[PDB]
C-alpha cells in the first residue's frame, strides 16, 4: 500500500532496483554533533565534560588548593527563537557550573571544602532544523575536514636535490600541541625536528629520554658476536645474514663466490652455527658497546667506534675475548643511527637537553630545571599535549600495534617504533601514506569545534585562578570570585559570531538549506588557504566513492574545498566518512548493512551499484565489475564481499535530483548541481513533471514544510493554524487532546525573499504521522519544487536566443508562474547627535504634501498602504545649525519670507527601482524616551494579538481536555443527558465510585490546572516583554523597522536555468500570436537553442524533455476522461496501464484504494501530467519513453511539426517539443542594475564610493586603462581619470559646462596623487614639483 | 590535440579527446 | 571622523603616531628626571621601535592594534601593492557617468549600435538633461529641471531621445584582456532593465548570455565623443590587431 | 586502462562517471587558477612595454631579419605569405633567377 | 625586576608592555627618593605601592586615542566591576538602575557613562564577506556639496 | 621583470614593483622625473604621449625647450 | 617544461634551464683537460691567433661533440636544452630575437593560437 501522501497523488516510479536502506536523516550530521556536545558523558570522553575534566582541577602552586569540577547543567534560555529573531539577540542557554574548593591544613589531614555552582557564559542552542541563531539570523557552522592526527610518513620524492635520490620523513601530528619531525639526509642520516625549526640530529632525543650510546646501538642494529677464541676469529652465525651481502673469502664458499641462495639452504642441514674468517673483513665493522682493559682501567673501544687490527690486538693482548659488532648491511639494515651519532655532540642525556632547550628558546643560557621541564611539557604533560582518541587509535593502527586506545601524550615506544617504521621504509619494507587518502581526513563538525572553543576560553582563565589560589586568601573567599562570564564565553561567541565556518544559512530554497548544512569545507582554521592549497588536495580521489559527491561543488577558486556529503554518507564513531554496503555471504546478496569507513573498504572488494544484481538475490554474470585496491576492474562472481546500496550512494542530495544524470556531463553535472540550489520560490508551487524521487525526503527533511507528529483527524483548518484531533491510540495518558501547528505567513527570509507555509489538507480529513500538514516554500503536496514545467521546443528564433539568451512566451508572464515575493526590511534609526536627539516627527522641511499623505501623527508609513521609490516610510529629521547663506539666499529669505529651518533631513525612503507595500512596522522605544502614538497603539496591537493567540490555543486544549473528561465520566458511571446539562466545571469536582477510572479524572484535573497556570505565566511573561523598554544601542533613541513586500514578476535580464546546467537569460517577452504553435494549436512556453545540446554534453535535456511530453500527454488523457465525465472504471483501467509500464519496474498499484474515490480524487490531481520518478543512475530508458509516448497518443521519435505564429507556414525538419522543468535563479536583473552620474566620494581620497549599493561607480582597473591606451584616446582616459573620479575642481567645473550645453574639461591635479605627495612626504622623503 | 585534459588524442591529452 | 551610528573611525597611523608622541615626551621626562642608563637606553629602543613601525611596520616586530591580531597599516603599506595606494588608486578607479547591468541579444541592432535601458539612460545623462530643458524654455532655473526629471514628466522623454542623439557610449566587459574588451556603440533607447548587446561583437567581448555582466561609461568632452567615433567605434574595430583575422564573424 | 564503453546516449554506468570526474576536475579546476597566473603574465608583459611608441616614420636601415617558412619535418607549419605579409622588405628581392627586381 | 613582575599583571589594556613596565619604573625611582630605610619595613612594600600607581594611572592616560580625565577611568572600572560581580546574583546582567543604587552616583548619569566608553574602530577593519573593503572605504565625504546644488548657487 | 625593473622614470618604476626599494634608491640618487612616458603620467592625470595625446605633446613640446 | 602558459612566463624571463647545454666560444679542434677532479677540464683551441680561452665540465655530463674535428662557435658539444643568453652571446641578436618567437609561438601553435611574431618581436626588442 501507500502512505496518505501517495494516495493524494502518485508519481510513477521507473527503475529496477529496490531501495533496500531508506534515506537517512539529511541534518543528522548537525543535530548529532550538537547532541554530542551539549549530551552530559560521565567519562572524559566528547563533550563539555571532556572540556572540563581537562583544564580541571586547578590546583595551585605547590598551595594544594586545587579548585575541583563537580558537573555542569544547562539552565532554560532566556528568550525563545522569535523574540531571539524579533530583538536580535543570539538564542542560547545560560551555563551554570558547580565548582569546589578544597584546602587541606597541614593535627594533620583537615580537608575543608565549599562548593557553590557559578555562572561562566552562555552557550549558543541549536534549532530543530540544525541551525543556530547568533544575531537574530539563522546561520550554519559548516563541518570542516582538516589532517587527522597520529603519524603519517611523507616521501618527500624528487625536488630534493635533482639527484634521483628519494628521501623520507615522518611527522607525528597531535590534535593539540607541538608536532615532531623525524626526516632523513641525503647522506643516510636522521634528523629530528621539534617544530618547524632547526634539524637536530636524531639521537639527541633519545639521550633526553635517557638512553646511553650501548642502548642506542641495542635498539636498532642486531647484535653479532666476534670472538678471537682459539684463533682465527669465529662468527656466531645465523645462516641469514650472510644471505644479501658479498662473499669475501673461503668458509663451503671459497674467496670471491658471493654467497648465493644455494649455500643458505647448504647451512642448514649441518646446522652451520660456527664459521672462521681473515682478519680484514673484521676491520670494516662497528662495535657495540665499550671495551675498557680490566687492570689499567683505560678504555680500549668505545661505543659506535670503528675496529682496525691495532685496536684488534689491543683489545687482544688486555684479555678481551667477546666483541659485540653492529649487523651493518649496505642494502637491507643500513648503518643509519651510526652514521648520525657521529654528527652527534652530545653523548649524555643532561648536554642532549641543553642542546634542545638552547634549540627552543636561544640566547637563555639553560639549566637542568628548564631543560627538564622544557622536554616533559613538550611532549609529555596532558597540559600541554594531547593526541585525542583519533590520533591515538590512528597512531597505533598505523604502526600495526593492537591497543587502538592509549595514553594521549608519546611515550619512549612510541617514539622508538615511530622511528623504526621510518627506517624500515628507507630499507624497502613499507609503505608512504597519501595525504589526499580519506582515511587521513576527519571531520570536525559543530559540535567538536565549539568544544575545542570553550576550551580556549577556559584555559585563558586558569591563569587567574592559579594566581588567586597562590597569592589568595582562606575560607575568606569562595569558588566564585576566581571566575569570569567574559573570558570563558569570549572564544564561543567569536567562533559562532564572526568564524570562516559561521556563515548566514543559505535561504530562498530548501534544497540549499539541506545542501548547506552537509557542506564539508577545507578551509577556515585548522585549515588551509585558497591560496595556501596546491592543485592536488583539490583532485577527486578514489575514497570519495559514496562518502562526498565528486559533483557538487562551486566552479571558483575554491573547487574541490567544499565538496558536499553524499546521500548515504556518514560520520563513524571517531572522525572519518563511511558508506553502506551489503554483505554478500554465500553466492546472495544479504540485507545486512556494513559502514565501511574509506581504510576498511580498502581491504575487501565491493560489488558494483549497477549490475544483474536482480533477481532472487544471486549474482547472475559470471564476471562482475568491482573495485578492490581503489581500482576497477572484472572480478569473479564466486569473490564478491559487498555491494552498494543504491545506485545514487556516490552523489550528493542535490546531485540526486538531477534526472537523467547519467546522461548529463561531469561538468554541466555540476553546474546545474549548483544552479539548481540557486533557485528562488515562484508564487505558485508547481511539483516537478520529471523527478528522481527525492523529492520527499527533501520537502520533508527540511523544516520548510509542517508534519505531523501524532497521526488523527483534522479538526480545524486554517490559512494560520491547524487543529488535529489526535487518535485515541497515539495520545498520552495525562494530558489532553489535540495538537495544534502554527504556520509561518510572509517572514522576511535571509535572501530578501519570502517564506510562508500553504495547509494542504482540508476539514474532517485522516492524517496518519509523517504526512505533510502544510507545505512551505518550494514544496507541492511535500515533494520539493524548485521551478516550474514549461513547455519547451528547441529551434532557433530570429537570433533572439543567439549564444544562450532564453525565448519566453508572454503568456508565461501572463499567468504570474514565475513571478518571486520577495521581502525587504529597511529601519529608520533616531539616535542622540551633538545637536541634540534627532526627531522621528512628521514635520520635514523642503517637502510637499502629497509626500507626508502617506504618514501618520508620529511620520511613520501606514501599514497597508504600497509605496514606491522615494517615498518616506518613516520620516525622521537630524539637528543642524550654524546654517549660512550667500547673500544672494539671504535676499531670498527677505524677499518671500520663507524662513530657513535648524534641521536637516535623513528619512526612511522606499529604495529607488524597488516598490512593493508595507506588511509590517515596528517601533523599539528606548527606556526612558517617552511613547509616541504609533508606538502605543503598535503595542495595544500587540498586546491584544498575544493574548488572543494564547487563549485560542487555551480553549482549543480545553475542549480536547474536556471530551477526555467526558469520556471517562459516561463509562463505568452513566449521565448522558444530565452530564451535559451543568456547566462543564461541574463535571472538573465530580468524582467516580470505582477507582482506576477516578484515577484518569484526577490525571485530567491535575494537568487541566496545571495548562491554565502555564497559560497564565507564559501570558504574564510576554505582556512583560512587551511593556518592558527595550534595549538599544549606546546612544540611539528610537528604532523604526519598515518591511516591504515586492512582487517581482519575469522581464528581459532575469536569469534562467534548468536542471542539467543549461543556463540563460531572456532576451525579451514575445507576445503569444508570434510564439510558434504546433497542429493542435496550443502554443508554447519557451523556445531554447539547439545548438546548446551538441556543445556541452548535457544530454538530459533532451530526455527529460521527451519523457516530460510523455507524462503531459497522460494528463490531457486523464482530463479529457474527466472532461469528459465518463465514469471511474476508464480512469481506473487506464491509469492501471500507466504505472504498469515498460519491463522490471518496481511499483505496487492496484486501483484498491477507496474504489470510486481516491481513484476519482488521484485522477483529479493528475490532469496536469503524471509525475514520473526517475532514480540517479537507474532511470528509465529509451524503450520506456517511447511506450509512454505510444500511450499518451504522441510521436514515438518525440518530435512534431510547429507553425510559425507570424508567418502560419510550418517548419520544415520536424522540431523536438516537450516539457522541462525550469529554475529562476536569484540572479534578478532588478537587483543588478544601476546607473550613476554624480554620487558621493570618499573622504581621505575624492573618488566614488563603490556604494551603497547602486550608486557606486563603475571600476576602471588598469587593463580598462591599458584598453584606452592601445586605441589612442588621451581625452578619454584622461577625463576618465581626471574629471570623472578625483580633481575636486574638475568635477564642479565640469557639471556646470555640461548644464551650460558646452562640453569642455577644465583638468586638474588628481586629489590621489596630492595625498601620495603627503604620504612620501611624511617621511623622510621630499618629493616636490617644478616650475610649472 | 589539444590539452584539455580529460582523454588524450594524439599527442597530449585533451578537453574533447 | 564619526562613524554613524555612535562609534568613532580612526586611522592606525593614529596610534603609531600616539606611541611615538608618548614615548618621545617620557623620554624627555626621564632626561630631565635624571635617571640611570638601563631605564633610558630601554626608552631610546622603544622609541626607535615605535619610528619604525610608524614608517614601514613588519620589518622588526609587527606591532599590534589593540582589541585585535591585526596589524595597524603604516605609512609604507598605504604605497605599495596591488591594494594601498598606487595600483588601486592612481592607475585605476572608480568612475562617475556609468552604470551595470546585465548584457542580452537584440538582433535587429547595427554593428554601430546598442539597447541601452532608458533608467539608465536618464541617470547617466542627467547633467545634459538639465541643461537642454533649462535651454527650451521647459524649466525655469536647473532645480526645476531636477524636480521634473524626478516627477517623470512626459516632456522629459523626447528631451532624452534629442540628447542621446549621435551621442556614443563606451560598453565594456568585466575582464579586460585585450583592447577589443572595450568598445563604442550608439545608444538605442529601450525598455526594461537590460542592454541589449549586438551578438556579432561577442566574439570580440569573449561574452556570452549566459548571465554575463557588462558595464557602460558615457564620453563627457566633445574630444571624446569623437574618440568614440572615430577610434573605439564597434565599426571601425572589426579584424584583430594581433592577427589579421576578423574578429566580427558569424558565430552559431 | 577500463575506458568508457557506454556513449552519452545509451547512458554511463556509477562507475565510468566517477572515472570520468577524475578528468572532469583537472579541467575545472586549471581553468580558475590559471586565471589568476594569466593576469600577472600579461600584467608584466605590459609593465615592460608601455612607453614603446611609434614615434618615427623611417628608420634607414636594410637590416630587418631574415624571414623563411618554417618547415619543420616532412610539411610546412605555417606558409611564408603568413610571416611576410603585413611587413616591409629589408633589401629587394630578386626573381629566383638572380639580379632581377 | 619588581617592575616587571608588577607589569605582567595588567598586559593588556591598549598599552604596549614595555610602556607598562617603564612607567613602573618612574614610579619605582619616586619610591626610591621617599622612602626612610628606618621604618624596618622592607623596601618592596612601598616600591610596590609606588610602581602599581604608576601603571595604573599612565594606563588611564595613555591607553585610549581619546584621553579621558584621570577619575573617569576609575569610575568606569568601579561600573564594571560592579557588573561583573552581580553577573551570578541577576543570573544573566544586573538592571540599570540597580547600579545608580549599588553605585553612590545616581542613575541619570550612568547611561552617559556607558555612551562615553565607545572606542574607535580601525578604518582597516576588514567587511562583509571578509574581503579586501575597509571601514576606511565605505566613509563619504559629506563637507563637499554636490554640483547639482552648486550649479544652483 | 627584469627588464622593467630598470627604467628612467622612478614614479613608473616605484608603481609597478617594490615601491619602498625603488623609492629609497632614487631619494639616495637625489633622482629626477620629465615623465616621458604613459604610466606616468596617467599617474599625474594627463594627456598619454601617444595618439590624440602625441598629436597634442608634439605641439606643445616643440615650443619647449626651445 | 610543463609546459604551456608556464612556460610562457619562463620563456620571457630567460630563465636557466634544469640541466643547459653549453657552446663553443670560438672554431677550431676541441681539446680534452687535465682530469676529473671535482667535475672535467675542458681546454679550447682556437686555430690561428689568440688561443687562450678555456672552460670547465662535469665528466657526469656526457659528450656529444668530436674530438679531432672543427666545430665553430655556437655548437652543440652536449645535447640539452638552450638558454637564451648562450644563444644571444654566442649566436647574434637575431639569432636569439628568432629563437623567442620560434619556441614561444610553439606553445600558442599547440592551442589553436595564432599572432603575428610582430608583438613578440617587440617584447623580444624591450
Ligand atoms: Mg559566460
Amino acid at each position: 500500500v501507500y502512505s496518505y501522501t501517495e494516495k493524494k497523488r502518485i508519481r510513477k516510479d521507473f527503475g529496477k532496483r529496490p531501495q533496500v536502506l531508506d534515506v537517512p536523516y539529511l541534518l543528522s550530521i548537525q543535530l548529532d554533533s550538537f547532541q554530542k556536545f551539549i549530551e552530559q558523558d560521565p567519562e572524559g570522553q566528547y563533550g563539555l565534560e571532556a572540556a572540563f575534566r581537562s583544564v580541571f582541577p586547578i590546583q595551585s602552586y605547590s598551595g594544594n588548593s586545587e579548585l575541583q569540577y563537580v558537573s555542569y547543567r544547562l539552565g532554560e534560555p532566556v528568550f525563545d527563537v522569535q523574540e531571539c529573531q524579533i530583538r536580535g539577540v543570539t538564542y542560547s542557554a545560560p551555563l551554570r557550573v558547580k565548582l569546589r574548593l578544597v584546602i587541606y591544613e597541614r593535627e594533620g589531614t583537615v580537608k575543608d571544602i565549599k562548593e557553590q555552582e557559578v555562572y561562566m557564559g552562555e552557550i549558543p542552542l541549536m534549532t530543530d532544523n540544525g541551525t543556530f541563531v547568533i544575531n537574530g539570523t539563522e546561520r550554519v557552522i559548516v563541518s570542516q575536514l582538516h589532517r587527522s592526527p597520529g603519524v603519517f610518513f611523507d616521501s618527500d620524492k624528487g625536488k630534493t636535490h635533482s639527484s634521483g635520490k628519494v628521501l623520507y620523513n615522518a611527522r607525528i601530528i597531535p590534535y593539540r600541541g607541538s608536532w615532531l619531525d623525524f626526516e632523513f639526509d641525503p647522506k643516510d642520516n636522521l634528523f629530528v625536528r621539534i617544530d618547524r625549526r632547526r634539524k637536530l640530529p636524531a639521537t639527541i632525543i633519545l639521550r633526553a629520554l635517557n638512553y646511553t650510546t650501548e642502548q642506542i646501538l641495542d635498539l636498532f642494529f642486531e647484535k653479532v658476536i666476534f670472538e678471537i677464541r682459539d684463533n682465527k676469529l669465529q662468527m656466531e652465525l645465523v645462516p641469514e645474514r650472510l644471505r644479501g651481502e658479498t662473499a669475501s673469502f673461503d668458509i663451503y664458499v671459497e674467496k670471491g663466490r658471493r654467497i648465493t641462495a644455494r649455500h643458505i639452504r647448504q647451512l642448514e642441514k649441518d646446522d652451520v652455527k660456527l664459521i672462521e674468517v681473515p682478519v680484514e673483513y673484521i676491520a670494516g665493522k662497528v662495535v657495540a658497546k665499550d671495551y675498557i682493559d680490566e687492570s689499567t682501567g683505560e678504555l680500549i673501544c668505545a661505543a659506535n667506534m670503528e675496529l682496525s687490527l691495532d685496536l684488534l690486538a689491543k683489545l687482544s693482548q688486555s684479555g678481551h675475548k667477546r666483541i659485540e659488532t653492529l649487523f651493518t648491511n649496505d642494502l637491507d639494515h643500513g648503518p643509519y643511527i651510526s652514521e648520525t651519532l657521529r654528527v652527534d655532540p652530545t653523548n649524555d642525556r643532561l648536554s642532549a637537553l641543553v642542546e634542545i632547550y638552547r634549540m627552543m628558546r636561544p640566547g637563555e643560557p639553560p639549566t637542568r630545571e628548564a631543560a627538564e621541564s622544557l622536554f616533559e611539557n613538550l611532549f609529555f604533560s596532558e597540559d600541554r599535549y594531547d593526541l585525542s582518541a583519533v590520533g591515538r587509535m590512528k597512531f597505533n593502527r598505523s604502526l600495526l600495534r593492537e591497543e587502538i586506545e592509549g595514553s594521549g601524550i608519546l611515550s619512549k615506544d612510541d617514539i622508538i617504533d615511530v622511528m623504526k617504521k621510518l627506517i624500515d621504509i628507507r630499507n624497502g619494507k613499507g609503505e608512504v601514506d597519501d595525504i589526499d587518502h580519506l582515511g587521513n581526513r576527519r571531520i570536525r563538525s559543530v559540535g567538536e569545534m565549539a568544544e575545542n572553543q570553550f576550551r580556549v576560553g577556559l584555559v585563558r582563565v586558569e591563569r587567574a585562578v592559579k594566581e588567586r589560589l597562590s597569592l589568595g586568601d582562606l575560607d575568606t573567599l569562595m569558588p566564585q570570585d576566581m571566575i569570569n562570564a567574559k573570558p570563558i564565553s569570549a572564544a564561543v561567541k567569536e567562533f559562532f559570531g564572526s568564524s570562516q565556518l559561521s556563515q548566514f544559512m543559505d535561504q530562498n530554497n530548501p534544497l540549499s538549506e539541506i545542501t548547506h548544512k552537509r557542506r564539508i569545507s577545507a578551509l577556515g582554521p585548522g585549515g588551509l588557504t585558497r591560496e595556501r592549497a596546491g592543485f592536488e588536495v583539490r583532485d577527486v580521489h578514489p575514497t570519495h566513492y559514496g562518502r562526498v559527491c565528486p559533483i557538487e561543488t562551486p566552479e571558483g577558486p575554491n573547487i574541490g574545498l567544499i565538496n558536499s556529503l553524499s546521500v548515504y554518507a556518514q560520520t563513524n564513531e571517531y572522525g572519518f566518512l563511511e558508506t553502506p554496503y551489503r554483505k554478500v555471504t554465500d553466492g546472495v546478496v544479504t540485507d545486512e548493512i556494513h559502514y565501511l569507513s574509506a581504510i576498511e573498504e580498502g581491504n575487501y572488494v565491493i560489488a558494483q551499484a549497477n549490475s544483474n544484481l536482480d533477481e532472487e538475490g544471486h549474482f547472475v554474470e559470471d564476471l562482475v565489475t568491482c573495485r578492490s585496491k581503489g581500482e576497477s576492474s572484472l572480478f569473479s562472481r564466486d569473490q564478491v564481499d559487498y555491494m552498494d546500496v543504491s545506485t545514487q550512494q556516490v552523489v550528493s542530495v542535490g546531485a540526486s535530483l538531477i534526472p537523467f544524470l547519467e546522461h548529463d556531463d561531469a561538468n554541466r553535472a555540476l553546474m546545474g548541481a549548483n544552479m539548481q540550489r540557486q533557485a528562488v520560490p515562484t508564487l505558485r508551487a508547481d511539483k516537478p513533471l520529471v523527478g528522481t524521487g527525492m523529492e520527499r525526503a527533501v520537502a520533508v527533511d527540511s523544516g520548510v514544510t509542517a508534519v505531523a507528529k501524532r497521526g488523527g483527524v483534522v479538526q480545524y483548518v486554517d490559512a494560520s493554524r491547524i487543529v488535529i484531533k489526535v487518535n485515541e491510540d497515539e495520545m498520552y495518558p495525562g494530558e489532553a487532546g489535540i495538537d495544534i501547528y502554527n504556520l509561518t505567513k510572509y517572514t522576511r527570509s535571509n535572501q530578501n525573499t519570502c517564506i510562508n507555509q500553504m495547509p494542504c489538507v482540508s476539514l474532517g480529513e485522516p492524517v496518519e504521522r509523517g504526512d505533510v500538514l502544510a507545505d512551505g516554500p518550494s514544496t507541492d503536496l511535500g515533494e520539493l519544487a524548485l521551478g516550474q514545467n514549461m513547455r519547451v521546443a528547441f529551434m532557433p528564433w530570429n537570433g533572439y536566443n543567439f549564444e544562450d539568451s532564453i525565448l519566453v512566451s508572454e503568456r508565461v508572464v501572463q499567468e504570474d508562474r514565475f513571478t518571486t515575493i520577495h521581502i525587504q526590511e529597511l529601519a529608520c534609526v533616531s539616535r542622540d547627535t551633538k545637536l541634540g536627539p534627532e526627531e522621528i516627527t512628521a514635520d520635514i522641511p523642503n517637502v510637499g504634501e502629497a509626500a507626508l499623505s502617506k504618514l501618520d501623527e508620529s511620520g511613520i508609513v501606514y501599514i497597508g498602504a504600497e509605496v514606491t521609490g522615494g517615498d518616506i516610510l518613516v520620516g525622521k529629521v537630524t539637528p543642524k545649525g550654524e546654517t549660512q547663506l550667500t547673500p544672494e539666499e539671504k535676499l531670498l529669505r527677505a524677499i518671500f519670507g520663507e524662513k530657513a529651518s535648524d534641521v536637516k533631513d535623513s528619512s526612511l525612503r522606499v529604495p529607488n527601482g524597488v516598490s512593493g507595500t508595507v506588511i509590517d512596522v515596528q517601533v523599539f522605544t528606548r527606556d526612558g524616551v517617552e511613547k509616541d502614538k504609533r508606538a502605543l497603539e503598535i503595542e495595544e496591537m500587540q498586546l491584544k494579538q498575544a493574548k488572543k493567540d494564547l487563549s485560542e490555543e487555551l480553549q482549543i486544549l480545553e475542549a480536547g481536555l474536556f471530551s477526555r473528561i467526558r469520556a471517562v465520566l459516561v463509562a463505568g458511571g452513566v449521565e448522558a443527558e444530565k452530564l451535559d446539562k451543568l456547566p462543564r466545571d461541574r463535571w472538573l469536582e465530580l468524582g467516580l465510585t470505582d477507582e482506576e477510572k477516578q484515577n484518569q479524572l484526577e490525571q485530567l484535573a491535575e494537568q487541566y490546572d496545571e495548562l491554565k497556570h502555564e497559560f497564565e505565566k507564559k501570558l504574564e511573561a510576554k505582556r512583560r516583554k512587551i511593556t518592558q523598554g527595550d534595549d538599544l544601542a549606546p546612544g540611539v533613541l528610537k528604532i523604526v523597522k519598515v518591511y516591504l513586500a515586492v512582487k517581482r514578476r519575469i522581464q528581459p535580464g532575469d536569469k534562467m536555468a534548468g536542471r542539467h546546467g543549461n543556463k540563460g537569460v531572456i532576451s525579451k517577452i514575445n507576445p503569444i500570436e508570434d510564439m510558434p504553435y504546433d497542429e493542435n494549436g496550443t502554443p508554447v512556453d519557451i523556445v531554447l537553442n539547439p545548438l546548446g545540446v551538441p556543445s556541452r554534453m548535457n544530454i538530459g535535456q533532451i530526455l527529460e524533455t521527451h519523457l516530460g511530453m510523455a507524462a503531459k500527454g497522460i494528463g490531457d488523457k486523464i482530463n479529457a476522461m474527466l472532461k469528459q465525465q465518463q465514469e471511474v472504471a476508464k480512469l481506473r483501467e487506464f491509469i492501471q496501464r500507466a504505472y504498469d509500464l515498460g519491463a522490471d519496474v518496481r511499483q505496487k498499484v492496484d486501483l484498491s484504494t477507496f474504489s470510486d474515490e481516491e481513484v476519482m480524487r488521484l485522477a483529479e490531481n493528475l490532469r496536469k501530467g503524471m509525475p514520473i520518478a526517475t532514480p540517479v543512475f537507474d532511470g528509465a530508458k529509451e524503450a520506456e519513453i517511447k511506450e509512454l509516448l505510444k500511450l499518451g497518443d504522441l510521436p514515438t521519435s518525440g518530435q512534431i511539426r510547429l507553425y510559425d505564429g507570424r508567418t502560419g507556414e510550418q517548419f520544415e525538419r520536424p522540431v523536438t517539443v516537450g516539457y522541462m522543468y525550469m529554475l529562476k535563479l536569484n540572479h534578478l536583473v532588478d537587483d543588478k542594475m544601476h546607473a550613476r552620474s554624480t554620487g558621493s566620494y570618499s573622504l581621505v581620497t575624492q573618488q566614488p564610493l563603490g556604494g551603497k549599493a547602486q550608486f557606486g561607480g563603475q571600476r576602471f582597473g588598469e587593463m580598462e586603462v591599458w584598453a584606452l591606451e592601445a586605441y589612442g584616446a588621451a581625452y578619454t582616459l584622461q577625463e576618465m581619470l581626471t574629471v570623472k573620479s578625483d580633481d575636486v575642481n574638475g568635477r564642479t567645473k565640469m557639471y556646470k559646462n555640461i548644464v551650460d550645453g558646452n562640453h569642455q574639461m577644465e583638468p586638474g591635479m588628481p586629489e590621489s596623487f596630492n595625498v601620495l605627495l603627503k604620504e612620501i612626504r611624511s617621511l623622510g622623503i621630499n618629493i616636490e614639483l617644478e616650475d610649472e | 590535440g589539444t590539452p584539455g585534459f580529460q582523454t588524450p588524442d594524439a599527442r597530449v591529452i585533451s578537453r574533447f579527446g | 571622523v564619526p562613524l554613524d551610528g555612535g562609534r568613532f573611525a580612526t586611522s592606525d597611523l593614529n596610534d603609531l603616531y600616539r606611541r611615538v608622541i608618548n614615548r618621545n615626551n617620557r623620554l624627555k621626562r626621564l632626561l630631565d628626571l635624571a635617571a640611570p642608563d638601563i631605564i633610558v637606553r630601554n626608552e631610546k629602543r622603544m622609541l626607535q621601535e615605535a619610528v619604525d613601525a610608524l614608517l614601514d611596520n613588519g620589518r622588526r616586530g609587527r606591532a599590534i592594534t589593540g582589541s585585535n591580531k591585526r596589524p595597524l597599516k603604516s605609512l609604507a603599506d598605504m604605497i605599495k601593492g596591488k591594494q594601498g595606494r598606487f595600483r588601486q588608486n592612481l592607475l585605476g578607479k572608480r568612475v562617475d557617468y556609468s552604470g551595470r547591468s546585465v548584457i542580452t541579444v537584440g538582433p535587429y541592432l547595427r554593428l554601430h549600435q546598442c539597447g541601452l535601458p532608458k533608467k539608465m539612460a536618464l541617470e547617466l545623462f542627467k547633467p545634459f538633461i538639465y541643461g537642454k530643458l533649462e535651454l527650451r524654455g521647459l524649466a525655469t532655473t536647473i532645480k526645476a529641471a531636477k524636480k521634473m526629471v524626478e516627477r517623470e514628466e512626459a516632456v522629459v522623454w523626447d528631451i532624452l531621445d534629442e540628447v542621446i542623439r549621435e551621442h556614443p557610449v563606451l560598453l565594456n566587459r568585466a575582464p579586460t584582456l585585450h583592447r577589443l574588451g572595450i568598445q563604442a556603440f550608439e545608444p538605442v533607447l529601450i525598455e526594461g532593465k537590460a542592454i541589449q548587446l549586438h551578438p556579432l561583437v561577442c566574439a570580440a567581448y569573449n561574452a556570452d548570455f549566459d548571465g554575463d555582466q557588462m558595464a557602460v561609461h558615457v564620453p563627457l568632452t566633445l574630444e571624446a565623443q569623437l574618440e568614440a567615433r572615430a577610434l573605439m567605434m564597434s565599426t571601425n574595430n572589426i579584424l584583430s590587431p594581433a592577427n589579421g583575422e576578423p574578429i566580427i564573424v558569424p558565430s552559431q | 586502462e577500463t575506458p568508457i564503453t557506454a556513449n552519452f546516449r545509451e547512458g554511463l554506468n556509477v562507475l565510468q562517471y566517477f572515472i570520468s570526474t577524475h578528468g572532469a576536475r583537472k579541467g575545472l579546476a586549471d581553468t580558475a587558477l590559471k586565471t589568476a597566473n594569466s593576469g600577472y603574465l600579461t600584467r608584466r608583459l605590459v609593465d615592460v612595454a608601455q612607453d614603446l611608441v611609434v614615434t618615427e616614420d623611417d628608420c634607414g636601415t636594410h637590416e630587418g631579419i631574415m624571414m623563411t617558412p618554417v618547415i619543420e619535418g616532412g610539411d610546412v607549419k605555417e606558409p611564408l605569405r603568413d610571416r611576410v605579409l603585413g611587413r616591409v622588405t629589408a633589401e629587394d628581392v630578386l626573381k629566383p633567377g638572380t639580379a632581377d627586381i | 625586576r619588581l617592575v616587571i613582575s608588577i607589569a605582567k599583571k595588567y598586559t593588556n589594556r591598549g598599552l604596549q608592555f614595555l610602556d607598562l613596565i617603564q612607567e613602573g619604573n618612574i614610579g619605582l625611582m619616586k619610591a626610591v627618593d621617599k622612602f626612610e630605610y628606618r621604618r624596618g619595613y622592607k623596601f618592596s612594600t612601598y616600591a610596590t605601592w609606588w610602581i602599581r600607581q604608576a601603571i595604573t594611572r599612565s594606563i588611564a592616560d595613555q591607553a585610549r586615542t581619546i584621553r579621558i580625565p584621570v577619575h573617569m577611568i576609575e569610575t568606569i572600572n568601579k561600573l564594571n566591576r560592579i557588573s561583573r560581580q552581580m553577573l551570578q546574583e541577576m543570573g544573566r546582567e544586573p538592571t540599570p538602575e540597580e547600579l545608580a543604587e549599588r553605585m553612590l552616583m545616581p542613575e541619570d548619569k550612568i547611561r552617559k557613562v556607558l555612551k562615553i566608553a565607545k572606542e574607535p574602530i580601525s578604518m582597516e577593519t576588514p567587511i562583509g564577506d571578509d574581503e579586501d573593503s575597509h571601514l576606511g572605504d565605505f566613509i563619504e565625504d559629506t563637507t563637499l556639496e554636490l554640483p547639482l546644488d552648486s550649479a544652483t548657487t | 621583470t627584469k627588464a622593467s625593473l630598470a627604467t628612467e622614470s622612478f614614479i613608473s618604476a616605484a608603481s609597478f614593483q617594490e615601491t619602498t626599494r625603488v623609492l629609497t634608491e632614487a631619494a639616495v640618487a637625489g633622482k629626477r622625473d620629465e615623465l616621458r612616458g604613459l604610466k606616468e603620467n596617467v599617474i599625474v592625470g594627463r594627456l598619454i604621449p601617444a595618439g590624440t595625446g602625441y598629436a597634442y605633446h608634439q605641439d606643445r613640446m616643440r615650443r619647449r625647450a626651445a | 617544461i610543463t609546459g604551456g602558459l608556464p612556460r610562457v612566463a619562463d620563456l620571457f624571463e630567460a630563465r636557466r634551464p634544469k640541466e643547459p647545454a653549453i657552446l663553443a666560444e670560438i672554431s677550431g679542434i676541441v681539446s680534452f683537460g687535465k682530469e676529473t677532479k671535482g667535475k672535467r677540464r675542458l681546454v679550447i683551441t682556437p686555430v690561428d691567433g689568440s688561443d687562450p680561452y678555456e672552460e670547465m665540465i662535469p665528466k657526469w655530463r656526457q659528450l656529444n661533440v668530436f674530438e679531432g674535428e672543427r666545430v665553430e662557435r655556437g655548437d652543440v658539444i652536449s645535447d640539452g636544452p638552450e638558454a637564451p643568453h648562450d644563444i644571444l652571446r654566442l649566436r647574434g641578436v637575431h639569432a636569439v630575437t628568432r629563437y623567442i618567437v620560434n619556441e614561444v609561438q610553439d606553445v600558442y601553435r599547440l592551442q589553436g593560437v595564432k599572432i603575428n611574431d610582430k608583438h613578440i618581436e617587440v617584447i623580444v626588442r624591450q
